[PDB]
């Protein structure tokens, strides 16, 4: 299973909503995980099981998607929430990841 | 819980290693340390499983033969042996714990350079 | 090396080789064998294979010697085995069992019960054994893996696809087999210090995991603890697909997370069940799938009433946990239950989510029959579908400011310090609440009494506001089991918030929504009431206002004291207020305060109390509507009222205002309606000090059974803009059916008045008493009465008609028409007077009674008395016509009067006529015709002065008895120079003709006496009499 996610780099002003999406090469029963890493930083769960927030992560993060097309809303964009986030699934073996999107300070 | 993570190590080409990555706060035998590579213009690839309980592994099928995931749950510790380690297979290695959704906590990662 | 030593085969056939060091072969013949060894131990690297004849094959290998059965290596069969050790049993590191299903125990099996096909293992074991797993232990599909022992311990990796897995800690487990699997298990019997624990990853994809502990103490000890991963993914499978029992003792402890979702189909069931339920922080007991979810029960089935799930006492879900029974592609939420008996702490996140693409969200209950602290986060929403629900229900319920409540879970929480209870109360943060409506999730509140005795009543108290500022259409339901005391505002900035403070179906509370507690729905419905079900729970509101935006309002509750009671200073805005509610010696509705109820379309106060009055107004209360209907009933009190010596009640309704009820009494109000109309049926209706105006028809009915008043009208001004007023009393008793006292006005200008009065024995019809002045285009009053009189105008009153005044009635024993008080009846075109009388007279002029009109007909009948009377000596009747006045009745006596008309005349037809005292002056003809059937003269004139102005007098008595037929006497002037006078006497028997007493004056041009008798004189002169005419004098007769 290959997973592609766009864009690979958003340029975004503090304290705008922006989504990225992520797309499976076969159909990903809900089982997508979002990473963030910020930089210098190990990457950290955000949203688990498609949608499931992960216990620290603030309320302005909110997944979605079904099937084979799947995003992340970033209500808010703050300071602390720029660098790279990335999709994997756990439908297929590979557990494979997207490529990695890039927030950067616009 | 806690995954603290060996550092980094500068290796020449041919040779093998065995890395570390701390398990804690959590019952170790209970959940999947997962390794994924992460390397610059590739981003995050998943390189394999162990289970430290019943010591059941999964490979990437790119990755097998060589790499060989074990823990030894006695000391709740992760390890891992990458072989013949070549200049293309530099790279910071995760560990993480994952749980039947999410490789929660991962730890900060082993950076392995090979050179001459 | 090390392999199992010293076997011998005991039941059944088959034979033991070792063809290796390394490896031990057992070859069996028969279905089921049993072998007793000293030892069975494999040592790392050792192979133990069995050889069955089939997979249904079972091989038993009990231990009677040694210690402990240490296996490391590889043990394989292609059928099920069945280990046996007293002294425990332990699975190394990278050691594996793959059969077609098996046992370990530490319980003995009798050969007799094993060889027989009875599987129950019991008792036999060393104190203080355990089976500890921390290989891999797998079965063939369809198969079974089963560890019964004292303590029973995961650590490797359990699976057994497409069949069971139990571990279990009892005296007593027995396994029901059937063609190669397992059908079921019994565990029974509680043990010592049983405890199961699962730190490794047990798996059962498309089968049943199994975790009972049986302890026999451990007041708060661990009996069951699960750490690692239990998977059971697949169908869902009534039984449940993961089932956690901790027996009747002791805390289970899951830590772990529990699994059985199904990315395809409907997600699985998850039952954990057991006296201490403590969820954890990592814990995600997930029931998750594809096209729906699952069901997740935590110590409980729904509201506990699932018999097959062993209700907990105490329930403990600290902050972190997650339980997730969310639908995650289409289908709807699925089902999670949290129930405990003493104690529920619930500060975890619970999901039902429905599908992105489809389905309705799920429910979600969070419940204790105790102490529920509901802090936590609940999540059943859908993307497309309805908004699920976050039950709560606790003895007792108050929602507090925040979870600023001294909560214990992570810090200052020593182990198992979390089952102690300190927050006495069922406190519920309304954060919780707020983020639920906010995130479109339905909640609904409920309690319940418990045993006498106890103070828990279930008084829900609102300590906090609850707001819903954002999301979908969600609904608020809070039912009480005791009182709904709301001390803090509910409102919604968004959406629409559909609030319900229902009482419980048996509930015998109260519902109090004080200090400036006010409800705002931004368009949901206000439901304060039940409906249909006859639920004793008054409402008592202070100082609140309810807004409902453009949704409805509607108030019900039935008391003693009173139903509905409004003090302090109230608003309710809504599309619809409806108001209903019953009480038995108080006041149904009682509005005390100043309260404003301004609907957009109808406003409706409904109630009854059999003691008391049904609605009851005194305060400021204001009332907007397009419609405004008032109903009620009581039997000893009032139906409706305005009463109130310093309130005014203010109505107005853009259409129509409707009240009904056993006796309305309207007052110091003021009444604005389109259509107003009024219906009493019992004991009249009263309207004093109002003013009531309206658009069109106003139509005021009543009935008095009683000594009161049908209409009674005092002090009101009733006003008809483009319509009549119509009243119409009906009097049973000896009230007046219709009555006007004190300054009425009645104005029809552009309609009709006609006031109806039907009375019965000595009550009369309609009286106008006091000052009333009525104006309208044409006028009517209609009455009847039998000892009294039908119409009565006894005081002063002022009729002004552009057209006609008609004034009709019959009276068995009084007067039809009685006209005793000071008037004025002033018609443009035609007053008309007709009655009957039986007794008494048709028409009695007695006050001082001017009647202005273009033609004015007075008519009636009276048996025995006259039909039109205008007689006094003290009072003057004034008559001013235009046109013809025609008077025609059984007896017509004017005396003191002064009438002036076009043209006159007078129809007698039983006992004459007489005019005296009087000044009549006509333009036209005076043309006075009277029949006497008895001595009564005909046609009788005594000091009348009758002058025609430019036309004739003519006069025409007959006498059929002895009476005379025409009688002049007194001071008689009459005065024709523009006409002839022309006198008719016919008289029978004795009687005389045309008599001429007195002095009497005749002024005309031409001057006739014509008449007849028989032995009378036709013609007697007796007085003075002057006969002037200008031609010529004619006296004849026989
Ligand atoms: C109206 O009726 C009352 C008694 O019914 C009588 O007293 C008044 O004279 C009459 O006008
Ligand atoms: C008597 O009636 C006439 C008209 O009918 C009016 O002009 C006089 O004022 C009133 O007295
Ligand atoms: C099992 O239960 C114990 C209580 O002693 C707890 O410490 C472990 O974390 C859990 O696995
Ligand atoms: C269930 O799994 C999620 C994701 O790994 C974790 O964050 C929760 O704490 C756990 O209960
Ligand atoms: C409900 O919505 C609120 C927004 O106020 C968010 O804070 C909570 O996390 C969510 O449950
Ligand atoms: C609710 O409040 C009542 C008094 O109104 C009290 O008697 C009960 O004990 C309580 O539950
Ligand atoms: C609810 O909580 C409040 C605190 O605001 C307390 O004053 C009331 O007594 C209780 O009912
Ligand atoms: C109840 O909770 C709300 C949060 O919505 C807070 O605003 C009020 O102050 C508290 O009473
Ligand atoms: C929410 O409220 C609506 C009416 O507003 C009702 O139809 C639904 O049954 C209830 O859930
Ligand atoms: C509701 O209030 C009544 C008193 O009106 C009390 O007796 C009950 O206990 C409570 O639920
Ligand atoms: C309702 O609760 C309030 C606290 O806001 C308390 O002061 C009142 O006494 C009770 O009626
Ligand atoms: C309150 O809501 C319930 C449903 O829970 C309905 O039956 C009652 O009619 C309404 O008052
Ligand atoms: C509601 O009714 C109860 C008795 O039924 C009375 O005590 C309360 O005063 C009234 O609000
Ligand atoms: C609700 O409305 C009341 C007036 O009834 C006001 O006093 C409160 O401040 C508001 O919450
Ligand atoms: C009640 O809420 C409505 C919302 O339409 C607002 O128009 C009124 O002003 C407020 O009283
Ligand atoms: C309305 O408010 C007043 C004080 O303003 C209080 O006395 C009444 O009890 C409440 O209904
Ligand atoms: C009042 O009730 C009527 C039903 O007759 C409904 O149509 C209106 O919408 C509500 O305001
Ligand atoms: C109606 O309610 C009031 C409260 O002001 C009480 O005084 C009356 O007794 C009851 O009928
Ligand atoms: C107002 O009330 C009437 C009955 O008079 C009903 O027909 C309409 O539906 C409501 O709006
Ligand atoms: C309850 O309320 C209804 C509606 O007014 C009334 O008809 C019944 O008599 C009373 O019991
Ligand atoms: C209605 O208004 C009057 C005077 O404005 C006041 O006396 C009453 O107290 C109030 O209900
Ligand atoms: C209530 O009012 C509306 C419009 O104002 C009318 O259509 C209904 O007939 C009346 O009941
Ligand atoms: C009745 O209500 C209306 C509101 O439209 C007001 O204009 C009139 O003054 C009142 O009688
Ligand atoms: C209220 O009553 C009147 C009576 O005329 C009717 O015309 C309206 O249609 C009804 O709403
Ligand atoms: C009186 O009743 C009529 C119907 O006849 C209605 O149209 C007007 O609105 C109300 O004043
Ligand atoms: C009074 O009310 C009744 C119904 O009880 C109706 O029949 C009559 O027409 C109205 O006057
Ligand atoms: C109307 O008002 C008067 C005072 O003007 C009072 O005496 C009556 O009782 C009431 O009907
Ligand atoms: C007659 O006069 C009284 C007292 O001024 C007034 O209240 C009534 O409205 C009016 O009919
Ligand atoms: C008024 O009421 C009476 C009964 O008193 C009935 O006969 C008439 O038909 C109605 O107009
Ligand atoms: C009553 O008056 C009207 C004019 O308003 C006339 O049309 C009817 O003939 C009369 O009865
Ligand atoms: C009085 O009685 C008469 C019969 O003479 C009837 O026609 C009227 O309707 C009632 O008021
Ligand atoms: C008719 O009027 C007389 C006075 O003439 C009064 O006494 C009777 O009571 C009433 O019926
Ligand atoms: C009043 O009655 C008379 C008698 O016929 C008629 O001529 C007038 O037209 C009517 O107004
Ligand atoms: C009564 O008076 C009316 C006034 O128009 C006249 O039309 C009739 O001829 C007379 O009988
Ligand atoms: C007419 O009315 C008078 C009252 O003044 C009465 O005395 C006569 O008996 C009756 O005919
Ligand atoms: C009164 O009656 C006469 C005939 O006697 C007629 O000519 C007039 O028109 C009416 O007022
Ligand atoms: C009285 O009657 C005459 C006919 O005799 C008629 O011409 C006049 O108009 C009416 O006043
Ligand atoms: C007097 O009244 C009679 C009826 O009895 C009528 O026939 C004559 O025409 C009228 O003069
Ligand atoms: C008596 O005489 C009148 C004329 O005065 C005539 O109309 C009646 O017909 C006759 O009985």
């Amino acid at each position: 299973i290959q997973m592609t996610q766009s864009p690979a780099s958003l340029s975004v002003s503090v304290g705008e909503t922006v989504t990225i999406t992520c797309r499976a090469s076969e159909n990903i029963y809900s089982n997508l995980a979002w990473l963030h890493q910020k930089q210098g930083k190990s990457p950290q769960l955000l949203v688990y099981g498609a949608t499931n927030l992960a216990d620290g992560v603030p309320s302005r993060f909110s997944g979605s998607g079904s099937g084979t097309q799947y995003s992340l809303k970033i209500n808010s964009l703050q300071s602390e929430d720029f660098g790279t986030y990335y999709c994997q699934q756990f439908w297929g073996s590979p557990y494979t990841f997207g490529g990695g999107t890039k927030l950067e300070i616009k | 819980v806690q995954l603290q993570q060996s550092g980094g190590e500068l290796m020449k080409p041919g040779a093998s290693v065995k890395l570390s990555c701390k398990a804690t706060g959590y019952t170790f035998t209970g959940y999947w340390i997962e390794w994924v590579e992460q390397r610059p213009g590739h981003g995050l690839e998943w390189i394999g499983e162990i289970l430290p309980g019943s010591g059941s592994t999964d490979y990437n099928e790119k990755f097998k033969g060589k790499a060989t995931c074990s823990a030894d749950t006695s000391s709740n510790t992760a390890y891992m042996k990458l072989s013949s380690l070549t200049t293309e297979d530099s790279a910071i290695y995760y560990c993480a714990r994952k749980s039947p959704y999410a490789m929660e906590y991962w730890g900060q990662g082993t950076s392995v350079t090979v050179s001459s | 090396a090390n392999l199992p030593t010293g076997g011998q085969i005991v039941a059944g056939s088959g034979s033991i080789q070792t063809p290796s060091g390394n490896q031990m072969n057992i070859h069996q013949n028969s279905q089921n064998m049993v072998a007793n060894w000293n030892s069975f131990d494999i040592g790392k690297g050792n192979t133990v294979q069995f050889d069955q004849p089939s997979s249904s094959a079972v091989a038993l290998n009990r231990v009677v010697g040694g210690g402990e059965s240490q296996i490391m290596g590889n043990l394989k069969a292609n059928g099920q085995v069945f280990l046996v050790n007293p002294n425990g049993v332990l699975f190394g590191e990278g050691a594996s069992v793959s059969t077609s299903g098996f046992v370990a125990s530490t319980r003995d099996i009798k050969n007799d019960d094993f060889m027989n096909r009875r599987y129950t293992f019991s008792g036999g074991q060393k104190a203080g054994a355990a089976i500890v797993n921390q290989g891999e232990l797998t079965t063939n599909a369809g198969g079974y893996i089963v560890l019964a022992a004292d303590r029973v311990s995961n650590s490797g990796t359990i699976r057994t696809p497409g069949g069971k897995t139990v571990l279990a800690a009892s005296e007593r487990i027995t396994l029901q087999l059937d063609n190669g699997g397992l059908m079921s298990v019994q565990v029974t019997g509680d043990v010592v210090n049983a405890l199961v624990e699962n730190r490794g990853l047990v798996s059962a994809r498309d089968g049943q995991v199994y975790l009972t502990a049986l302890g026999r103490g451990m007041l708060m000890n661990t009996v069951l603890n699960v750490s690692g991963v239990v998977e059971a993914s697949g169908m869902h499978r009534q039984d449940g697909n993961i089932v956690l029992d901790g027996g009747d003792s002791g805390v289970v402890h899951l830590s772990g997370t529990l699994q059985a979702d199904n990315a395809s189909g409907q997600g699985g069931k998850v039952v954990v069940q057991g006296k201490n339920i403590l969820l954890d922080k990592g814990s995600n007991i997930t029931a998750t799938g594809g096209q729906g979810g699952g069901e997740v029960y935590v110590g409980g089935g729904w509201q506990g009433k699932d018999s097959n799930i062993r209700n907990a006492d105490k329930v403990v879900m600290q902050g972190g946990a997650r339980i997730d029974v969310s639908a995650t592609q289409q289908g709807n939420g699925g089902t999670a239950v949290l129930w405990s008996d003493s104690y529920t702490n619930f500060h975890g996140q619970i999901g039902a989510k429905g599908g992105e693409t489809g389905g309705n969200g799920g429910r979600v209950e969070t419940s204790s029959h105790g102490n529920l602290q509901a802090f936590g986060t609940v999540s059943a929403s859908a993307k497309k579908g309805k908004a699920g629900n976050w039950l709560l229900d606790s003895a007792d319920i108050t929602i507090v400011n925040g979870s600023n409540v001294s909560k214990t879970e992570t810090t200052q929480s020593p182990p198992h310090t979390q089952f102690a209870p300190t927050a006495a109360g069922s406190a519920v943060s309304n954060t919780s609440i707020n983020n639920r409506l906010n995130n479109g999730t339905s909640v609904t509140i409920l309690t319940h009494r418990t045993r006498t005795g106890t103070a828990q009543g279930g008084n829900i108290t609102v300590n906090a506001a609850i707001n819903k500022g954002n999301g979908s259409d969600v609904n608020l339901t809070l039912q009480a089991g005791g009182n709904i005391t709301v001390n803090n505002s509910i409102t919604s900035t968004e959406g629409k918030l559909n609030v319900n403070l229902s009482g419980a179906r048996t509930s015998n509370g109260s519902i109090t929504i004080s200090n400036n507690a006010n409800i705002t729905t931004n368009g949901g419905d206000i439901t304060v009431g039940t409906t249909n079900t006859s639920n004793r729970v008054n409402i008592s509101i202070n100082n609140t206002t309810l807004n409902a935006s453009n949704g409805n309002i509607q108030l019900t509750g039935t008391g003693t004291d009173s139903g509905i009671l409004f003090a302090g200073n109230n608003r309710l805005t809504a599309s619809n207020i409806a108001l209903t509610g019953n009480s038995t010696s108080g006041n149904a509705i009682n509005l005390t305060g100043t309260a404003t109820l301004n609907a957009t379309n109808n406003i409706t106060l409904t109630g009854s109390s059999t003691s008391g009055n049904a609605i009851n107004l005194k305060g400021n209360n204001t009332l907007t509507a397009s419609n405004i209907t008032l109903t009620g009933e009581s039997t000893s009190g009032n139906a409706i009222n305005h009463t109130d010596t310093t309130g005014t009640t203010t109505l107005n309704a853009t259409n129509n205002i409707t009240m009904q009820g056993t006796r309305v009494q309207i007052k110091h109000s003021n009444i604005t309606a389109g259509n107003f109309a009024l219906n009493a049926t019992v004991a009249g209706s009263e309207i004093s000090n109002t003013t009531l105006t309206a658009t069109n028809n106003i139509n005021l009915a009543a009935k008095t059974n009683s000594a009161s008043s049908g209409v009674y009208l005092k002090d009101a001004r009733i006003t008809s803009t483009n319509g009549s007023i119509t009243a119409n009393g009906t009097a049973t008793a000896n009230g007046k059916a219709t009555h006007l006292d004190g300054n009425v006005t009645l104005n029809a200008s552009n309609g009709r008045i006609k006031l109806t009065g039907n009375g019965h024995g000595s009550a009369s019809g309609i009286l106008f008493a006091g000052n009333n002045r009525l104006t309208a285009s044409n006028i009517a009053l209609t009455g009847n009465s039998t000892s009294g009189n039908a119409i009565n105008l006894t005081g002063t009153a002022t009729l002004n008609a552009t057209n006609d005044i008609t004034l009709t009635g019959s009276s068995t024993s009084g007067n039809a028409i009685n006209l005793t008080g000071t008037a004025t009846l002033n018609a443009t075109n035609n007053i008309t007077l007709t009655g009957s009388s039986t007794s008494g007279n048709a028409i009695n002029l007695k006050g001082n009674n001017t009647l202005t009109a273009s033609n004015i007909t007075l008519t009636g009948e009276s048996t025995s008395g006259n039909a039109i009377n205008l007689t006094d000596t003290t009072g003057t009747t004034t008559l001013n016509a235009t046109n013809n006045i025609t008077m025609q009745g059984t007896r017509v006596q004017i005396k003191h009067s002064n009438i002036t008309a076009g043209n006159f005349a007078l129809n007698a037809t039983v006992a004459g006529s007489e005019i005296s005292n009087t000044t009549l002056t006509a333009t036209n003809n005076i043309n006075l015709a009277a029949k006497t059937n008895s001595a009564s003269s005909g046609v009788y004139l005594k000091d009348a002065r009758i002058t025609s102005t430019n036309g004739s007098i003519t006069a025409n008595g007959t006498a059929t008895a002895n009476g005379k037929a025409t009688h002049l006497d007194g001071n008689v002037t009459l005065n024709a120079s523009n006409g002839r006078i022309k006198l008719t006497g016919n008289g029978h028997g004795s009687a005389s003709g045309i008599l001429f007493a007195g002095n009497n004056r005749l002024t005309a041009s031409n001057i006739a006496l014509t008449g007849n008798s028989t032995s009378g004189n036709a013609i007697n002169l007796t007085g003075t009499a002057t006969l002037n005419a200008t031609n010529d004098i004619t006296l004849t007769g026989s």
